[PDB]
């Protein structure tokens, strides 16, 4: 019996600029997860110009599926998203700078 | 899904641990892996149990918000400046360390901190630092080996000597670039 914290993330992309390899691979992380542990969801999304929560991909991995990405309003941090099957996907942070990253964090599907 | 197994065809001829390791503690959803790894090698030297990732991180993050304290990261000179607060002198080592270096700091009750960087595969692919614990050595099927710990992990892990490639958890692989030494 318990709140969770929910982080909008609304990844900003031109479409256009993409392999479809690339585009698959973005396409993976659309949806919206949690984990239960931490009581944390997050709603990831293909934002626009005019969303909030942006975020700015930094580098899209298709050898690992895997995308790398920091908000709009704090470049220190990066966000490592890798795809595991349909129903879970792991997100692990680091800093930029500094040395220090998270263990990845396995967030299943919802909603 | 994964089980434990037994590994009875190793040899382990030699092993050479620094005297009270103990995981304590595992890192989540954090990006203080250097403060739980000088927590861990600390707690060994000093023969305690009260350092932890935590009250490190914020002892080198005084005005950060709980909130965002998460979310930082160590740097090489903090490493240093805060050994040297706990009565360490920690010096900078490029590299990986020999297995005969390992073997005599571990007989001495020195600590080593792992220094490692994932590889780039492009400009725009920022590689990421990540910090372990150094546990020690091990002769294990006439090959020399060194033991660590990942704060990512319950577990120790053990290196082949004669390499720098960390093969970590979640399949992700970092190069050992350097070591904090003197914990």
């Amino acid at each position: 019996g318990s709140m969770y914290q929910l982080q909008f993330i609304n990844l900003v992309y031109d479409t256009t600029k993409l392999t479809h390899l690339e585009q698959t691979n973005i396409n993976l992380f659309i949806g919206n997860w949690s984990n239960h542990q931490l009581q944390k969801s997050i709603c990831i999304r293909h934002g626009d110009d005019t969303s909030h929560n942006q975020y700015h991909i930094l580098f899209i991995d298709t050898a690992h599926q895997r995308i790398k990405f920091s908000s709009f309003d704090n470049e220190e941090i990066i966000y490592i998203l890798d795809y595991d099957d349909t129903q879970h996907i792991l997100m692990q942070t680091s800093s930029k700078q500094g040395i220090g990253t998270s263990r990845p964090i396995v967030y299943e599907r919802l909603v | 899904g994964h089980h434990h197994h037994h590994h009875e065809f190793d040899q382990v001829q030699y092993e050479n641990t620094l005297k009270n390791f103990k995981i304590r503690e595992q890192q989540f959803d954090n990006s203080w892996a250097a403060g739980f790894s000088m927590a861990a090698l600390l707690n060994a030297t000093k023969n305690t149990d009260t350092y932890n990732a935590h009250d490190i991180m914020r002892t080198l993050y005084p005005e950060v918000s709980e909130q965002d304290l998460p979310n930082c990261a160590t740097f090489p000179n903090q490493m240093i400046e805060y050994g040297k607060s706990q009565g360490r002198d920690i010096h900078y080592q490029e590299g990986v360390p020999s297995y005969n270096q390992v073997d005599q700091l571990t007989k001495d009750n020195v600590g080593i901190m792992i220094l490692a960087q994932s590889v780039s595969q492009n400009p725009n692919d920022p590689h990421l630092g990540h910090a372990l614990a150094v546990v020690g050595n091990a002769k294990i099927n006439d090959q020399e080996k060194l033991i660590y710990w990942n704060p990512w992990d319950t577990e120790l892990s053990i290196q082949d000597a004669d390499s720098s490639l960390l093969h970590l958890s979640f399949n992700r692989d970092y190069n050992w670039y350097g070591s904090m030494i003197g914990y």
